[PDB]
């Protein structure tokens, strides 16, 4: 299912976007290199997320182990350059996924107030 | 957003150029990624590289340009037009000792470009030809470099012939030379297409151009310039060759003039010299295939009597082309002349053999030459002997020897196949590896010895021979290493890999293994960080050897070295302390290092090497438990080193190395020697003999504090073996009689910190 591929990819990409540990990044980007080659038609979804950090790691980095996956992803992307833009997550309701899982009220809280009040009113007599 | 990240890789690659170890690995890894990206988005990568090349064009500059051009060539060779033509091609034209590398690189770029682009490069050439009809020739030189096939060659000749008479005389000359190379470019790349030519429009172009170029040839110098092309154009006309072997009269008179010029009957040396070039090019051409063989048979004997005359030497690349062609035509009279003779002939032979190996299905393989291996070995031994016992004659033996070693690198099998013989060959190569005055030869001798140590080669030298010879080489190399050491050590790593491979398929051995062990330990203190890391890597292969042998004492600590400037030396010394078990090697390494260190100590009284040697002796010395007793006495004498320029550094480093790095197994000797020394600071009435003794005491306090601070595993066991009580009593008693000055107060303070 392309939605499941897109969600999986977006989670891995989300984990790359934020995590500061280069050892985390090694593991994650190795999985993105395979995942790009595995799901090439869906991979464009993640490109916006990856773009900022991939520019950063290309221009800055000097670990070959982390770079080998990154260069693999760029190669894979160009080799298969779409059927799913970043907007695709929005259609099923996941545009916030990379939004929310970033670093640490009013609009959310009012909806939660209505939800909790409805939860009480349904469940509690 | 893919374009933006491709541009980010391009931008990374640009910023990592030398003109602006991890930066090396990063650069190559970026280059390889750009190549693999170019495999798909070719014009993005080529545009970026072109843009960078323009910026760079408008030692590190050359290296940057080489990196860009090597990248371009590999991208273009990986190709699946407008800016290739309008942007890249003019920059590659701009390039057309580092200038020759850049010209070679740019030519390889242009060749690759031209494969799929040819019509554009030809349009540039055709436009400059047109401009030349109505003098700047440089675009015409592009004909030399471009990829050419049969149809393209025909087009180049047709275009040239039409315009040639309207061109100016300098342009005509540039065209003539450039077409000569253009023909070879086709024949070399597309030998099948040249073969098919001997199995009318090409011949019409070639004849028309021949007659035009003949009409240009009004003088001795112009004749000499055109004859190498005229023979090519005649070789492009097989039916004309068949007729003139019996409109064609000027072609017959040209061949007759070449024959007369080879036979010495032409008075003009320039025409004889040019005729050699032409007839070698003919001989060469025949190897890529016929009536041409009759033409070769009419000239080859006079050509051999011109180029291979020991009584009247010709005036090397031309001679090599001749010999290689003669071998390919008939795989040996001139060969025996080259085996016997001028050293320049030995040179031409060896380089010809090297080219035969390194460059078609009917070409004779090198194996016909394996009759002459004994004579090649004799030539090697003689040349080696003459190079080592050595101005112009000496310099020539060096170039010859390099070529013979390159030949051995190209193929060992020759030398070994006709045949002690192998042992002599290997011994000669091994003797070159140490030679400081010949780094290029030594490097190639190592590569030669490496290929000689590959499985297929060793079989030809089996196991009883491998053991004796390879161990003799190891022993000799290690013995020299214990007397470019780093490169020799890297190579010794790859030799050990080969030995492990050979044994995995499976008294001098014990001596060799011991000397290797000595050498590796002695490298652990070397002032070069790279050497130390390589030596560590060598212990891995020593373990692998023992695993392979045993599968049919130090091993744990060797594997820990395998797992691994000041921080590295600290790590090394920590590992050296974990060597419990004595071996002939570690003992000898200590004794040798001690001997070297004593010599270095005297010379000092290079410093970082002495510090590292000191540290190594301190760390390893436990195994030796006398020489060690004398070294410790010498260290103790150095704690009070009064030397004005290096004394503070000596005292500091002895203190730090004894206090942090000494072997736990030596603590019982150190405390007895400190005790005995400090005890001499008292008279028979137990009164203190007060600068040297005070300085010894201060350094002793710091050394003992550092020892006692240290948590090296197993150190507790050894700290128990000798009493400190009499020493510490004598230290405090000494320090008590020091007055109440600032320095004496600091010493009292330090002794309290030690006591704690």
């Amino acid at each position: 299912d392309p939605k499941i591929q897109a969600l999986l990819l977006t989670v891995l990409a989300t984990l790359v976007k934020y995590t500061t540990d280069e050892f985390d990044q090694r593991i994650l980007y190795e999985y993105l290199a395979e995942a790009s080659v595995v799901f090439p038609k869906v991979f464009p979804v993640v490109h916006n997320l990856l773009d900022s950090k991939i520019n950063t790691l290309l221009s800055l980095c000097q670990d070959p182990n982390l770079l080998n996956p990154i260069h693999g992803i760029v190669q894979s992307v160009v080799y298969h350059e779409p059927q799913y833009q970043t907007s695709y997550l929005q259609s099923f309701g996941f545009n916030g996924l990379w939004r929310f899982a970033g670093p640490f009220i009013p609009d959310y809280a009012e909806l939660i107030v209505k939800f909790l009040d409805a939860l009480i009113d349904t469940y509690l007599p | 957003r893919p374009v933006e990240w491709v541009q980010a890789v391009v931008s990374r690659f640009d910023e990592q150029l030398p003109i602006k170890t991890h930066t090396k690995v990063s650069t190559e890894h970026n280059k390889e990624c750009l190549i693999n990206i170019s495999k798909y988005k070719f014009s993005l990568v080529i545009s970026g590289l072109t843009t960078i090349l323009k910026n760079v064009n408008n030692k590190n500059l050359y290296l940057s340009q080489l990196i860009i051009l090597d990248t371009l060539e590999k991208c273009l060779a990986g190709q699946p037009e407008t800016m290739l033509v309008k942007q890249l091609l003019p920059e590659i034209c701009h390039f057309l000792q580092h200038a020759a590398e850049l010209r070679n690189s740019a030519s390889g770029v242009l060749f690759s470009l031209s494969c799929n682009n040819f019509n554009a490069v030809f349009s540039r050439i055709s436009t400059r030809l047109q401009e030349l009809t109505v003098v700047d020739v440089h675009d015409i030189e592009l004909l030399q470099y471009i990829n050419v096939d049969c149809a393209k060659l025909k087009r180049l000749l047709k275009e040239t012939a039409f315009k040639f008479k309207a061109l100016k005389k300098v342009a005509q000359l540039a065209v003539i030379n450039s077409l000569e190379k253009a023909f070879w470019n086709w024949v070399e790349n597309y030998p099948d297409e040249f073969t098919k030519l001997y199995q009318t429009d090409m011949a019409e172009c070639a004849e028309k151009l021949f007659d035009l170029v003949d009409g240009f040839a009004e003088s001795t110098k112009r004749k000499a310039a055109v004859w190498p092309l005229q023979i090519i154009l005649l070789i492009l006309c097989p039916e004309i060759i068949q007729d003139i072997s019996k409109n064609n009269m000027n072609k017959k008179l040209f061949l007759d003039s070449l024959r007369k010029a080879l036979a010495g009957h032409g008075g003009s040396r320039q025409l004889t010299e040019s005729a050699a070039i032409a007839c070698v090019k003919l001989c060469k051409a025949s190897t890529y295939i016929s009536v041409i063989f009759l033409l070769v048979q009419s000239m080859v004997v006079d050509l051999k009597n011109l180029l291979f005359n020991p009584s009247k030497p010709f005036s090397v690349d031309l001679m090599i082309d001749c010999l290689v062609s003669c071998f390919r035509i008939s795989p040996n009279q001139h060969f025996k002349i080259c085996l016997a003779s001028p050293s320049t002939f030995h040179y031409v032979l060896v380089n010809s053999l090297h080219r035969i190996i390194t460059n078609l299905d009917w070409w004779p393989k090198i194996d016909a030459v394996y009759c002459h291996s004994v004579e090649l070995r004799n030539m090697f031994g003689e040349t080696l002997h003459k190079a080592v016992q050595g101005d112009l004659e000496t310099r020539s033996y060096k170039y010859l020897l390099l070529s013979m070693v390159k030949l051995i690198h190209a193929d060992p099998k020759l030398l070994l196949c006709n045949p002690g013989s192998t042992a002599e060959l290997i011994t000669g190569l091994v003797q070159l590896v140490p030679q400081s005055h010949m780094p290029e030869i030594a490097q190639e001798a190592m590569e030669a010895l490496l290929v000689l140590h590959q499985l297929d080669s060793i079989d030809l030298w089996p196991v009883e021979t491998f053991w004796e010879i390879s161990s003799q080489m190891l022993f000799y190399i290690c013995k020299k290493l214990t007397s470019s050491s780093t490169e020799i050590l890297k190579w010794l790593r790859e030799i050990l890999i080969c030995r492990n491979k050979f044994l995995l398929k499976n008294p001098i051995c014990r001596q060799a293994q011991t000397k290797l062990e000595v050498a590796l330990y002695m490298f652990l203190w070397n002032p070069d960080t790279e050497a130390v890391l390589v030596a560590m890597s060598c212990f891995r292969h020593l373990c692998e050897e023992a695993d392979i042998r045993c599968g049919v004492p130090n091993y744990n600590t060797f594997m820990e070295f395998a797992s691994v400037r000041a921080a590295l030396q600290k790590r090394v010394m920590a590992l050296l302390r974990r060597i419990e078990h004595p071996t002939a090697g570690n003992t000898e390494a200590w004794e040798d290092t001690h001997a070297k260190w004593e010599q270095a100590t005297k010379l000092i009284l290079s410093l970082q090497e002495w510090i590292n040697m000191t540290g190594f002796l301190c760390a390893l010395g436990g195994v030796c438990l006398t020489p060690v007793s004398k070294f410790m006495d010498r260290l103790l004498s150095l704690m009070v080193c009064n030397h004005e320029k290096v004394g503070l550094q000596i005292r500091t480093n002895v203190k730090d190395l004894v206090g942090l790095e000494l072997s736990p197994a030596l603590y019982p000797m150190l405390f007895n020697k400190l005790k005995n020394t400090i005890s001499k600071f008292f008279d028979s009435q137990g009164q203190v003999l007060l600068d040297t003794n005070t300085q010894f005491v201060e350094q002793t306090i710091a050394i003992m504090k550092n020892l006692l601070d240290n948590h090296t595993e197993g150190s507790s066991e050894h700290l128990g073996q000798a009493s400190i009580e009499t020493m510490m009593l004598n230290l405090v008693r000494y320090v008590r009689v020091l007055g109440n000055m600032v320095h004496a107060i600091q010493i009292k303070t330090k002794l309290c910190q030690l006591v704690e």
